[PDB]
């Protein structure tokens, strides 16, 4: 499309998930919620091809049906005390049909099926952004009414997240659906300490987001969007493949890594309300993500697959084109363990 | 300031550029034929740029030094030994042919590009079009499998699906004959074992399906040898004939800066040309593919980027 | 079956050099002689000269922070100043009781 | 007298669609290489 | 050395935890894409959160 | 709570269970939604006029025209589908899947 | 490719480590200062 | 502290910016020296102990493991450089910065005053040594080793760190001093139980524990040289040295929930030495018997004598030095055969007579032939166990029997006999391998002299 309409559209997503974070009305909230998915289709069909309209069609009906049921819930709310202030809900019935449509809005299970397709379908750049910005608005909804929410159902739905991401990413030789699950298992990590302890949850929230930032940044650089088509990486830019394995190992959590510092701390804070078997479910469940983790490192930087010939003519062009940030991205997702006590800046 | 999405807002417009002398010319024609002389002399009269047919050592001449690398490090295939034994075991012909159809779409990526940004239109032989006559006759004299046909559908298939293709296609007609007689003339050892079959193969090729898809959405001029000489006379078909079948009128400043951005980012474009499909003709074994690439590092001007090599006699590194 | 029995284009697996044909007296360090010479020099100096001869004498003569010969000096002073004075050599309690307070019982 | 790495053979378990092939998922198929699948005027008649 | 040790040891922990993430992996992720069926689960888990949480 | 709230929440519990069925024809799917925006027109509507909250009255048409401009994309997503398949079943869009 | 050092760019980035520097020593000492004023140390 | 660790990270660039015909040399001198370093820490004191900071201590129990530690760093890149050889100057300055990680994560572990500290680094090395095993690893199998080698472990260390980190919010630190000062009885509750299991399963599973030892014959078969050694003589003192710490805080649990980990062990000891008596590589058989005396070693951790702790310190130390020589030895017969296995070559005493006198005296010392400090800590468990049960004797007495047996089985199935007739490449061994030899064997025998050393903090 035209770079000046693009620019218009990303900066539209922009204030609508500004405009949920920064409003003390639900009405507005809502309102920032409409205007973030209306701007948020054209990005996802911005290279035409009928996968990326099946994407954008599945994404659209999905943010649908969580706005008209998060309608629904102000709508309860209102009804039982005269309020339109974003604070804990006054009715229970409509503080989980809020639950549920942040759930959907967020892709935790058992409303994650939208996430591997709708992944798949886009672009590597839709991608990113995917994953990383649009979580933002519904987790700070969560994080301004978290003294609401049951606990129960919302460690229901973190945990059957963690599983689901875990068993989900082992079937996978494509590269986005690795993703997509890897970020509903790291949702529902984030949404399993919302009860207790809402920084650690932006905690855990900055940290994913750098290292999925340098990981679809690395996997862009390196134009691959399967598991054989990076194999092909190290034949041409081998530096990129370690930094890649780095990254792998820090995103599955490998202490002295910087992927072990929110798991550490959230499985701390459980801790301090009495709380024990979930978060050794959890861990011992995250050693799958790490399972698939190590078996994409094996395939990429552990091991030279064989290459073929016309790569040849690949070493003798050079990237035009690069992602600032990307070394900050890299070094910020690998090597920040020691400043760990810095998330007393309420970060 | 490479061109960008930054440049496309502020001034950058190519359809300000086009003057109706863009026009691509393509000349094909079968082996031997003088199609190089009049493509040369085409050019020379509308005022084009002649882009010399692609060879193995094509991309050579456009990175780093233009002088051509040692065979092991550019194409690992050679064409005399093709001509010597094209049935040989260890499958040249169809390295080969992907090698050259790779540097053919490089070729037109680098013609595309120049004629987007200058305006100024280009001439070329026988381009990623017209590239699988060869893959046919190969498949025809029994040089290659079906398996190398079909890596090659794929890999035209996805690349080929993004570039426009030219307006005027020349094809000069030589008969089989006449070809063979220019070859044996010419003197080349290696040429002279072209068998006659592979020569009709070639000649059949253009006329059973290039010429007849190509007549679909371009203007085409076949010509016989002795309407190819006069020049004067192809240069006033070309400027006669109207383009308004292909898909070029309907390209705009969007779909330009789409195609202008493709063009540079060689990278981009040869994408696919690599795709991860194990033919044992061009899939290179780990041990190869790491000392050929550490070799290739090796070389004068290649270990950094082109503006970072002190021995080449790059200064100023410390704060470039 | 024109297929070439070629899985792939690969090369020949190398065969091991010896490092005694091109250089005997090698000391089987590295392929450079000079190199090779001065890491065997490094190695035996460093290693067996230095670390094992200085650091064995250093550790054979360190200090009495353990106090061996300290307890051995306390012990005899205390057998003889119990044996002069009749006392009954090492005594049952290593705490004196009149300072523990046990619970009174009343069962 | 040389390290293992990874042949034709190896990489084929990487190829597929899915990990771990199924009797129902052994039909599926790998996307197109790039993410494009083949797409695979009206006559009106005035009469008197 | 093969009964206990290569068989049966191998059998008990890392081969049966192989066996039963691959069998979940293929059940979680066997979905054929069809959305009538995802949102038939979407009915169900929102009916079964109202009246079994509260 | 009187009983026409109840009916109204009953109706769009019954359209989000009939947008949730999807025997075919996306654009039923489409229906569903925007008869789910209705009823939550409706209710808000009768709360807001109920309590004599009189800036609120604002908020209805506000609501109606952000969905209404949500049909709008929906429908264009809608008609892209079709030219692709010739037809707008929800069976069809399985290219991508789990 | 074939490039000079850009030296309006090799001035911008000293300019800005050698402003953000001499910022940073004097926000210190201005931070130091303060605290010692408001703590009655100095 | 910090003179040592900042030597052992300036080993670092000293690597990354030495020439390309100088790493090694520069590698091992300077490693040497860091060495020559730890020895001053031996001087340890009768009383508590040497407090360096608030960070870091160090120990009777930690100092002969740190000066073990900074000893194998030489070793291993002397066994290093020869496979390496055709390797490009990146990927040997990569290889040789793996092993100087290694290194620092190892030193740090036993200062590490606090267990979060300590969990962090004992977890911290887990990232190298797979890395090692899995890049410059010749089979194709070692992608299978480096899996299990990683998930066996994490598998008994997550739960670990639950433990960890509940204990901080019950009794408020996690700091050794302030734990064994404050330390209280563990009563007999179900959730006691698992707070036990917790703490102890982590480092059960890296001595290794039979039946909870399958990766590690994997690990080691796979793995290069320095990876063996480094895995053999260290890597497995972590559970040791774990178990030696936090068994301060599972009193009196431990007198009756150490019972199926003894049997496990007192018979396994027996299993897994009967297993070296039918076994057609070296590296698997030296990988049992590092299972065995590990083995030995948990029974003395488990039964919590003064007399179980200096026999498990010392033995700690022997079986590294001793393990680490072994596969040294085995790995100068496989660069010339290039078969690991055993039966294949042979006669070899009649070739290389003084690789056969090498061969002779690592297995005495894995024998434990009095009076080296093998047989010390075997003698002082063996002890402690006839005082915790008189019958014990009978498994302790008749796994010597069938250690001394496979131990000798291995001289002669390799030394002795004839010769194989069709291999005609084995050159003369070279002076690399037998200055390694010495610099493994020379310190057990300097350690025989002066026992204290290695005896641990209850001497
Ligand atoms: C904490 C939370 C962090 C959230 C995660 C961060 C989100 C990052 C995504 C943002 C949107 C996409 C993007 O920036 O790509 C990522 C980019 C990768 O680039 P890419 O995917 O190759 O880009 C392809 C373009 O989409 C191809 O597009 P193009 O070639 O048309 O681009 C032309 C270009 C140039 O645009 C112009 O010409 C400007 C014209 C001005 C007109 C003004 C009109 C106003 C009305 O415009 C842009 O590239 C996007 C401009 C967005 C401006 C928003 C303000 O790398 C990053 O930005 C990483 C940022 C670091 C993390 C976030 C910041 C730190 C925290
Ligand atoms: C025993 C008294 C000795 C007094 C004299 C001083 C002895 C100094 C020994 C130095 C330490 C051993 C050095 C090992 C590397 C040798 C390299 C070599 O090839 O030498 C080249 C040289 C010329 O060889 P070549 O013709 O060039 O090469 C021919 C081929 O290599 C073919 O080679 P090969 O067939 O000739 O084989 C070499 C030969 C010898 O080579 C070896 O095997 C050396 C290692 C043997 C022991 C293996 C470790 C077992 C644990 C024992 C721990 C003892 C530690 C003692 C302190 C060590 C400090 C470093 O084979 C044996 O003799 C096997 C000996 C088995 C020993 C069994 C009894 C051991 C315990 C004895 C009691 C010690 C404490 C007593 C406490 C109360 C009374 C004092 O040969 C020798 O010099 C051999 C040295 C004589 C063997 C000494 C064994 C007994 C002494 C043990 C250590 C010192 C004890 C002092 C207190 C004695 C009372
Ligand atoms: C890799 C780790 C994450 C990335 C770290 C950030 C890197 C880029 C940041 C560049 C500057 C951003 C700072 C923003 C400038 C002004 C900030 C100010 O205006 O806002 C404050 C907010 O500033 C942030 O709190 C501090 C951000 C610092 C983030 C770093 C800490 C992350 C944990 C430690 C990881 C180690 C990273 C250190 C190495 C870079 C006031 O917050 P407040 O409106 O009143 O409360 C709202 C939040 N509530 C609801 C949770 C209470
Ligand atoms: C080849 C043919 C033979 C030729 C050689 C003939 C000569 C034979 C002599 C050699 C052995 C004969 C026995 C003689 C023994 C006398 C020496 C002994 O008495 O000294 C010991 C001293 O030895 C040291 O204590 C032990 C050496 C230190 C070993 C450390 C190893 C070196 C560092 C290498 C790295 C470490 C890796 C392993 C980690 C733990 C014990 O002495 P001790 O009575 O008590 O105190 C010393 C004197 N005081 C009282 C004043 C203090
Ligand atoms: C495969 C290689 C080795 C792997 C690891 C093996 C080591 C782990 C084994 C765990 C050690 C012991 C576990 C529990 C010990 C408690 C004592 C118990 O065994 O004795 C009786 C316990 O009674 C019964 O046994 C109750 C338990 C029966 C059901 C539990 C299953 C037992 C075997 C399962 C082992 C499975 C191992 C692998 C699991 C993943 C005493 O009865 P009672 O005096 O009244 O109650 C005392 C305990 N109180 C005071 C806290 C109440
Ligand atoms: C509840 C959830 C508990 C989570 C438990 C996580 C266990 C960690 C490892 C998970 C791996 C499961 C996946 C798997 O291994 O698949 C079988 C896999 C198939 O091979 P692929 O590489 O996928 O395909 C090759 C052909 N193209 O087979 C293997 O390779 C097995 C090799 C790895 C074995 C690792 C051994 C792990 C077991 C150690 C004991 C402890 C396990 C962890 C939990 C223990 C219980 C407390
Ligand atoms: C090598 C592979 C081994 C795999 C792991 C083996 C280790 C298993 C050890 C148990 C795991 C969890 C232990 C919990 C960590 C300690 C925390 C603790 O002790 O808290 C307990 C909590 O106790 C538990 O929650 C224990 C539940 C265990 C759940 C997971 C079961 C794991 C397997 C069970 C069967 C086998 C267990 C041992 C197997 C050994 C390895 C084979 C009590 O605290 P409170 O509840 O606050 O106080 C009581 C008043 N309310
Ligand atoms: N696609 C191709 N496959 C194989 N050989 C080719 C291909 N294209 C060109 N060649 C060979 O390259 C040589 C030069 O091309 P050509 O134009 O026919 O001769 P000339 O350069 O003398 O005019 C010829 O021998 C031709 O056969």
């Amino acid at each position: 499309m035209n770079p000046i309409i693009y620019t218009t559209l990303i900066m539209t997503v922009m204030s609508g998930t500004m405009l949920v974070m920064i409003s003390s009305h639900w009405l507005l909230i809502w309102i920032g919620f409409e205007m973030n998915l209306l701007a948020m289709i054209p990005v996802l069909m911005k290279n035409f091809n009928p996968r990326a309209t099946e994407a954008a069609t599945k994404y659209f009906l999905t943010q649908a049906t969580a706005s008209m049921m998060l309608m629904m819930a102000i709508i309860i709310n209102l009804l039982y005390s005269g309020q339109w202030t974003i604070t804990k809900m006054f009715n229970p019935v409509a503080m989980t049909m809020m639950t549920m449509a942040l759930a959907m809005k967020l892709g935790l299970s058992p409303f994650h099926f939208w996430v591997p397709e709708v992944t798949q379908g886009i672009s590597l750049q839709a991608g990113l952004l995917l994953l990383t910005w649009q979580k933002l608005a519904p987790l700070s909804v969560l994080c301004q009414i978290s003294q609401s929410i049951n606990p129960n159902l919302m460690l229901t739905m973190a945990m059957l997240s963690i599983l689901i991401g875990g068993w989900g990413g082992l079937n996978q030789t494509q590269l986005r659906k690795i993703m997509a699950y890897s970020s509903i298992a790291h949702m529902g990590w984030m949404t399993a300490v919302l009860p207790y302890n809402t920084t650690m949850t932006i905690l855990n929230l900055l940290i994913y987001i750098t290292m999925t930032l340098a990981m679809f940044m690395l996997l862009i650089h390196s134009s691959a969007t399967t598991t054989l088509s990076l194999s092909h990486t190290w034949n041409k830019m081998p530096v990129i493949t370690s930094l890649m394995m780095v990254t792998l190992l820090s995103m599955g959590g490998l202490p002295p890594l910087s992927g072990f510092m929110p798991k550490w701390m959230i499985i701390q804070e459980m801790t301090k309300n009495e709380s024990i078997i979930m978060p050794t479910l959890m861990a011992m469940t995250a050693l799958l993500n790490l399972y698939f983790y190590m078996r994409l490192a094996y395939s990429s930087s552990l091991t030279m697959f064989p290459s073929t010939n016309n790569m040849k003519m690949k070493w003798q062009f050079e990237h035009t084109k690069q992602m600032k940030l990307l070394p900050t991205m890299i070094v910020l997702s690998t090597l920040v363990l020691p400043m760990t006590p810095a998330l007393s800046s309420l970060n | 300031l490479q061109y960008g999405p930054l440049a496309f807002v502020l001034g950058e417009r190519t359809t300000r550029k086009l003057t109706e002398t863009s026009k691509v010319i393509t000349v094909d024609g079968n082996i031997c034929s003088g199609k190089g002389r009049l493509a040369r002399e085409i050019a020379e009269k509308l005022g084009l740029r002649h882009f010399p047919e692609a060879g193995i050592h094509y991309a050579d001449s456009t990175t780093g030094d233009g002088k051509p690398l040692d065979v092991q490090l550019s194409g690992n295939c050679s064409l005399e030994k093709f001509y010597d034994d094209p049935k040989s075991n260890d499958g040249n012909s169809y390295r080969l042919q992907s090698w050259l159809y790779a540097s053919r779409l490089l070729q037109y990526a680098d013609a595309l590009e120049h004629l987007l940004s200058t305006g100024q239109g280009v001439v070329l032989e026988r381009s990623i079009y017209s590239d699988f006559v060869f893959l046919e006759a190969m498949y025809r004299q029994g040089f290659i499998r079906k398996q190398c046909v079909e890596h090659y559908n794929e890999v035209k298939k996805v690349t080929a699906c993004e570039y426009l293709p030219p307006h005027v296609v020349v094809y000069v007609d030589v008969p089989v004959p006449e070809i063979q007689s220019r070859i044996q003339k010419k003197g080349n050892p290696h040429e002279m074992k072209i068998t006659a079959a592979y020569l009709q193969d070639i000649e059949n090729a253009y006329k059973k399906t290039f010429l007849p898809e190509m007549s679909e959405k371009c203007e085409v001029l076949q010509y016989s040898a002795r309407e190819a000489e006069d020049a004067e006379k192809v240069v006033e078909d070309i400027e006669y004939l109207k383009c308004d079948k292909g898909p070029w009128p309907d390209q705009d400043d969007r779909t330009f800066h789409r195609l202008r951005m493709l063009v540079q980012n060689k990278l981009e474009v040869l994408n696919y040309t690599t795709i991860p499909v194990y033919l044992p003709e061009i899939t290179i074994g780990a041990h190869q593919s790491d000392r050929v690439f550490q070799k290739f590092t090796e070389l004068p001007g290649r270990k950094y980027s082109p503006g970072y090599n002190e021995d080449v006699g790059d200064k100023w590194i410390w704060l470039k | 079956p024109p297929e070439p029995t070629i899985r792939l284009q690969e090369d020949p697996d190398p065969e091991d050099e010896n490092l005694y044909e091109k250089n005997p007296d090698s000391h089987g360090y590295d392929k450079d002689p000079i190199v090779d010479l001065w890491n065997m020099r490094v190695v035996f100096f460093f290693g067996f000269s230095i670390v094992l001869v200085l650091g064995s004498t250093f550790v054979a003569y360190l200090p009495d922070y353990r106090m061996q010969e300290w307890a051995r000096r306390e012990a005899e002073r205390l057998v003889k100043y119990r044996e002069a004075n009749g006392l009954p050599l090492m005594e049952s309690n290593c705490f004196d009781p009149n300072k523990i307070q046990l619970p009174e019982d009343e069962d | 007298a040389r390290q293992w790495q990874p042949d034709v053979e190896w990489a084929e378990q990487f190829g597929g669609a899915v990990m771990y092939p199924t009797k129902e998922t052994a039909h599926w198929k790998p996307p197109p290489w790039n993410d494009v699948d083949p797409p695979k005027n009206l006559t009106l008649n005035f009469g008197p | 050395s093969s009964l206990l040790d290569l068989i049966w040891l191998e059998t008990i922990l890392p081969k049966t935890t192989s066996f039963i993430q691959m069998k979940m992996s293929i059940m979680v992720s066997n979905q054929k894409g069809l959305i009538k069926l995802y949102f038939l689960s979407f009915l169900i888990t929102i009916m079964i959160s109202m009246t079994l949480f509260n | 709570m009187p009983l026409v709230y109840m009916n109204i929440i009953m109706a769009f519990a019954i359209a989000l269970a009939g947008l949730l069925m999807y025997r075919s024809h996306l654009m039923s799917s489409l229906l569903c939604l925007e008869g789910m925006m209705l009823s939550l027109f409706i209710m808000s509507t009768l709360i807001i006029l109920n309590t004599h909250f009189t800036l609120a009255n604002m908020m209805p048409i506000i609501l109606l025209v952000f969905a209404a401009c949500e049909a709008a994309l929906g429908l264009s997503l809608l008609v892209m589908v079709s030219n692709t398949y010739g037809t707008d079943y929800v069976q069809n869009l399985n290219l991508l899947q789990c | 490719p074939h490039g000079s050092p850009d030296w309006l760019k090799v001035g911008l980035t000293l300019g800005t480590s050698v402003f953000l520097w001499i910022y940073l020593i004097k926000q210190h000492k201005e931070d130091v200062l303060e605290y010692k004023r408001r703590n009655g140390l100095e | 502290m910090l003179k040592i660790i900042i030597p052992t990270t300036m080993l670092l660039p000293m690597t990354w910016m030495s020439k390309h015909n100088m790493i090694w040399i520069n590698a091992t001198v300077h490693s040497l020296l860091i060495s020559l370093i730890s020895l001053s820490l031996l001087n340890q004191l009768g009383e508590n102990s040497l407090n360096f900071s608030l960070t870091f201590f160090s120990d009777s129990l930690s100092a002969p493991l740190l000066v073990l530690t900074t000893w194998l760093l030489p070793l291993m890149l002397m066994a290093s450089q020869s496979h390496l050889s055709k390797e490009t100057t990146t990927r040997k300055k990569l290889y040789i910065t793996m092993l100087i990680l290694l290194q620092l994560f190892l030193i740090m572990t036993f200062t590490a005053t606090e267990l979060i500290l300590f969990y962090i680094l004992f977890e911290a090395t887990l990232v190298p040594t797979l890395i090692i095993i899995t890049r410059w690893g010749n089979q194709t199998e070692r992608l299978n080793a480096g899996l299990y080698f990683l998930f066996y472990t994490l598998a008994g260390s997550l739960p670990l760190l639950v433990a960890l980190v509940y204990i901080q919010n019950t009794t408020g630190s996690l700091n050794f001093l302030i734990i064994h000062y404050w330390s209280h009885p563990l009563s007999n509750s179900w959730s006691n139980i698992f707070m036990w299991l917790a703490c102890i399963m982590a480092f059960m599973v890296k001595m290794p524990l039979y039946g909870l030892h399958l990766w590690l014959p994997k690990a080691h078969v796979e793995a290069p040289i320095a990876g063996s050694m480094v895995l053999a003589a260290v890597l497995l003192k972590l559970g040791g040295y774990g178990m030696m710490r936090i068994t301060t805080i599972l009193n009196p649990l431990t007198n009756y929930m150490a019972y199926p980990f003894l049997m496990l062990s007192m018979w396994g000891m027996i299993m897994t030495s009967s297993i070296c008596l039918r076994q057609t590589d070296l590296k698997s058989l030296i990988a049992y018997s590092s299972v065995s005396h590990m083995a030995l070693v948990i029974v003395a951790i488990m039964i919590q004598t003064p007399w179980s702790f200096m026999g498990a310190t010392a033995l700690m130390i022997a079986h590294g030095l001793t393990s680490s020589m072994l596969f040294c030895l085995a790995n100068t017969n496989y660069e010339r055969v290039h078969s690991r296995t055993m039966i294949l070559a042979r006669g070899l005493q009649t070739l290389l007579p003084l690789m056969a006198t090498w061969w002779l005296v690592a297995s005495l010392t894995n024998l434990a032939l009095p009076p080296s400090i093998n047989l010390i800590g075997e003698l002082f468990i063996i002890t402690a166990s006839f005082s915790w049960s008189n019958i014990t004797i009978i498994l302790m007495g008749m796994n010597m029997m069938i250690t001394a047996l496979y131990s000798l089985y291995m001289l002669i199935t390799t030394q002795r006999g004839k010769y194989t007739h069709h291999i005609n490449n084995i050159k003369p061994s070279f002076t690399r391998e037998n200055a390694l030899m010495a610099l493994h064997i020379l310190p057990l025998l300097l350690l025989t002299l002066n026992p204290k050393m290695i005896l641990g903090p209850l001497y």
